[PDB]
């Protein structure tokens, strides 16, 4: 569509807040019981520093790295937040994704976009139907060369985990209702997957997608954790080993427990600081000043 | 082959008996698995990853390689799993003039690891001074052509690689083969296959509570307790057969000639007097 | 363009010398060269091909530098009968089979 | 191996050269080599003008290319060549040589013919 241009643009000030216990997901799609299984992947680590904005002069919300996946959790009463893009270049040059969840339906959609400057969902109130009707979307100004299409047929918290490995761009999500009014609430929730797309391109940074008429972002880094599976199967709660000795030493004897004593975990290596290089200086010191620095030279 | 074009099968049936029994195919050489097996097998996806290259250079397109092609252009993992099936396109791919329009990459800073791919056209540095996108002293283009032309040897003709890479992972088996599939057994023992996953136990109908996702649990052993039936959503759990040691219990051979058989763990059914002891 | 350029126009030299012929491609690709002679009134033999390989039936005196864009012809002991023009051939992608302005051996 | 050129030795300028080179030492239909033509005016250089291969299509110069055109002939084990709209330019002596392309940029006549002198005058 046809870009809508603000003259004045502005970004509230990033706050930052603890992760607690939250971004656990399940990492396969094995099923297990009354079991505690190790798996090392990329996860959200525990009481991690979390960066979250608030979602409305246009307030454009800011383009954000991607690293290896991003933990993204919004909190709302209405469903503010309806989509995002990826990519690097977030323009025509290079391939860019886009995921939005319309009134209609989910689209998926991966393209050279020419993104707008400030991507603009906007909805109106139909007084004579009572309800609210979507009537202006101006994301992209052009999608050329489309490589992927796929389209869907008391405050709400829902959570998702986007990870871009192997070319396969995997989607977990998660949706409870939570009572808290601010911060991002302490608690554990798995995150059972969403779905796996092949969409093999290259992703650094992302933004986030509001309508117009809060959310917290993570970093997931490589980890080791012990995923505690109950009898249904549910992950009832997870470990983060590198969290701290206490948990490294659960993920030692595999149990949601250690008991008192000395348990052998690591073993500590120190490393040399530099490199030292000794020779007899001079056996003989190679007279080649003698012919450089001749005074006379001969025919 | 700096550019081999990359394909993903999924969700289908393939026949593979005319696969490898094309004589059309100079060269098929499966590593992990046999031709003749992919018929009785299933994966969850494969990756068809297709080029082209010279004769000398077949033997490159293999684990545990090295050369130009395998360092720069296209390198397999060492777990490497799958087949590589390379057969002449001399008829196809030659020109008399030449065949420029092959190309392979000669020089990288560092050699390619599994399935990676570089298409960067960038000036490879070669020397002190740098290149800045400018060809001369020790600063080349990355790629180089192929002659390709009728007149050559064996060794320089176009041959068309194809490497099908079947992924064997716990998610979901959406490439199958041939074979039709009979109908379900229970309380019995039986030589099962589900999606490709073969064993042999009995079937008997569970209750565990299966999440939409899961197809399959496993017990601390990692081995397969139950299953989603793939034609009728639903959950069979599979227990071992029946397996118990003979010994004979027997008199003096002095003394007599007659003796009883007991087998161990086993119910007086899976097998005069018969008698049910722990 | 890769243009060849041979040097030099005209080699005077007496038989049981030595003579050295370059052959410089332009600052380009670099691969093989042909090196031909041609004696008035006779078709062009070929000398040496693959930048240094003897043709079928010729002497060891003759010898190819093959090196990067510039080549070299060597003809180690000048008989009588080899003063004649020298040229260099190349095949490069465009334009094909490039052909050297040639050098005339001649005896001072 | 050898190679013998034919044809009329004169052309009118703005018109058809037209020559055909037999071989008799081997076979053109075989598939390891080429068949070339190769000029040169009285006391100039070489010019290499095109070389056809047996199954049909051959490669020219890249400046006489719109008026050459070369065909073969297996049966007749000769191939030959035409130069349309032949300018005094195009008084030389041709040759028809016998060309072996083994890698990409290796390119050599091996045995070449004695070549017939046309002269293109009115
Ligand atoms: C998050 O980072 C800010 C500054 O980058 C720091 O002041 C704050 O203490 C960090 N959060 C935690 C929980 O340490
Ligand atoms: C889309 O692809 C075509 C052919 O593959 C290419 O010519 C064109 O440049 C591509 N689009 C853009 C914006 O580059
Ligand atoms: C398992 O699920 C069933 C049905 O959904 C429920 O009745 C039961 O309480 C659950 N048990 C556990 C331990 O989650
Ligand atoms: C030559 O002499 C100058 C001073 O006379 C000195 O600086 C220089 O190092 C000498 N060169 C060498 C090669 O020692
Ligand atoms: C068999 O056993 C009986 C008694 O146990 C004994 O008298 C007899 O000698 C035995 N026979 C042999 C061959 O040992
Ligand atoms: C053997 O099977 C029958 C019927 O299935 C069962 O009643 C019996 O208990 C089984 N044997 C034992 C030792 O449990």
């Amino acid at each position: 569509s046809q870009c809508v241009n603000f003259t004045t643009r502005t970004q509230l000030p990033p706050a930052y807040t603890n992760s607690f216990t939250r971004g656990v997901y399940y990492p396969d799609k094995v099923f297990r019981s009354s079991v505690l299984h190790s798996t090392q992947d990329l996860f959200l680590p525990f009481f991690s520093n979390v960066t979250w904005f608030h979602a409305i002069k246009r307030f454009a919300n800011p383009v954000l790295p991607f690293n290896d996946g991003v933990y993204f959790a919004s909190t709302e009463k209405s469903n503010i937040i309806r989509g995002w893009i990826f990519g690097t270049t977030l323009d025509s040059k290079t391939q860019s994704l886009l995921i939005v969840n319309n009134a209609t339906n989910v689209v998926i959609k991966v393209c050279e976009f020419q993104f707008c400057n400030d991507p603009f969902l906007g909805v109106y109130y139909h007084k004579n139907n009572k309800s609210w009707m979507e009537s202006e979307f101006r994301v992209y100004s052009s999608a050329n060369n489309c490589t992927f299409e796929y389209v869907s047929q008391f405050k709400n918290l829902r959570e998702f985990v986007f990870k871009n490995i192997d070319g396969y761009f995997k989607i977990y999500s998660k949706h409870t209702p939570i009572n808290l009014v601010r911060g991002l609430p302490q608690g554990f929730s798995a995150l059972e997957p969403l779905v796996d797309l092949p969409i093999g391109i290259n992703i650094t940074r992302f933004q986030t997608l509001h309508i117009s008429y809060a959310y917290y972002v993570g970093y997931l880094q490589p980890r080791t954790f012990l995923l505690k599976y109950n009898e249904n199967g549910t992950i009832t709660d997870a470990v983060d080993c590198a969290l701290d000795p206490l948990s490294e030493t659960k993920c030692t004897l595999k149990s949601f427990t250690v008991e008192k004593g000395i348990y052998q975990t690591s073993n500590f290596r120190v490393q040399p600081t530099e490199s030292i290089v000794r020779f007899p200086n001079i056996t003989n010191l190679c007279p080649f000043g003698e012919v450089f620095n001749a005074t006379r030279f001969a025919s | 082959v700096y550019a081999w074009n990359r394909k993903r099968i999924s969700n289908c049936v393939a026949d593979y008996s005319v696969l490898y029994n094309s004589a059309s195919f100079s060269t098929f050489k499966c590593y992990g698995v046999s031709p003749t097996k992919l018929n009785d097998l299933c994966f969850t996806n494969v990756y068809a990853d297709s080029f082209v290259i010279r004769g000398d250079e077949v033997r490159q397109i293999a684990p545990g390689q090295t050369g130009n092609i395998a360092d720069y252009n296209y390198k397999l993992p060492d777990d490497f799993t799958g087949c590589v099936i390379a057969w002449n396109s001399n008829n196809l791919d030659s020109k008399v003039g030449g065949n420029y329009n092959y190309l392979y990459r000669l020089f990288r800073k560092s050699n390619l690891k599994p399935f990676e791919r570089d298409i960067s056209t960038e000036i490879y540095q070669a020397g002190s001074t740098p290149c800045n996108g400018v060809k001369g002293f020790n600063c080349y283009f990355p790629l180089q052509s192929y002659g390709f032309q009728p007149t050559y040897g064996v060794g320089y003709q176009p041959y068309r690689v194809v490497v099908l890479s079947f992924e064997l992972l716990h998610a979901p088996a959406t490439v199958c083969g041939p074979k039709k599939s009979t109908n379900l057994v229970k309380n019995k023992c039986v030589n099962f296959n589900f999606n490709g996953l073969t064993g042999t136990g009995v079937l008997t109908e569970s209750n565990k509570k299966f999440l939409p996702f899961q197809q399959f649990g496993r017990d601390i052993a990692d081995t397969t307790d139950a299953v989603r039936d793939p034609q009728t959503l639903e959950i069979l759990d599979i227990t071992p057969c029946s397996f118990g040691g003979v010994s004979v219990i027997t008199p003096g051979t002095n003394t007599s000639n007659q003796v009883a058989v007991l087998y161990q763990g086993v119910n007086c059914t899976e097998v005069s007097n018969v008698f049910q002891t722990r | 363009e890769i243009v060849m350029t041979q040097s030099p126009a005209t080699l005077s030299l007496s038989p049981g010398e030595r003579a050295t012929l370059s052959c410089r491609t332009s600052q380009s690709v670099t691969s093989y060269l042909a090196w031909y002679q041609q004696r008035p009134g006779q078709a062009p033999r070929l000398l040496i091909y693959d930048a240094s390989d003897r043709a079928t039936g010729i002497p060891a005196r003759f010898s190819g530098s093959g090196s990067g864009t510039d080549f070299t012809l060597t003809i180690s002991n000048l008989e009588p009968e080899d003063f004649a023009v020298y040229y260099c051939q190349l095949r490069s992608n465009w334009p094909p089979i490039t052909f050297g302005q040639g050098t005339r051996l001649e005896t001072k | 191996v050898q190679l013998v050129e034919s044809g009329p030795g004169l052309v009118k300028p703005s018109e058809t050269l037209s020559l055909t080179c037999t071989v008799s030492g081997g076979s053109i239909s075989s598939s390891s080599h080429y068949w070339g033509w190769i000029r040169q005016p009285p006391g100039k250089g070489l010019e290499w003008i095109g070389s056809i291969y047996y199954s049909e299509s051959a490669y020219y110069n890249p400046s006489l290319k719109s008026r050459v055109t070369m065909s073969i002939d297996t049966s007749k084990n000769q191939f030959s060549l035409k130069l349309n709209s032949v300018t005094a330019a195009d008084t030389a002596v041709y040759y028809c040589a016998r060309v072996t392309e083994p890698r990409w940029t290796s390119c050599y006549f091996d045995y070449w013919g004695q070549g017939t002198l046309v002269t293109v005058s009115s």
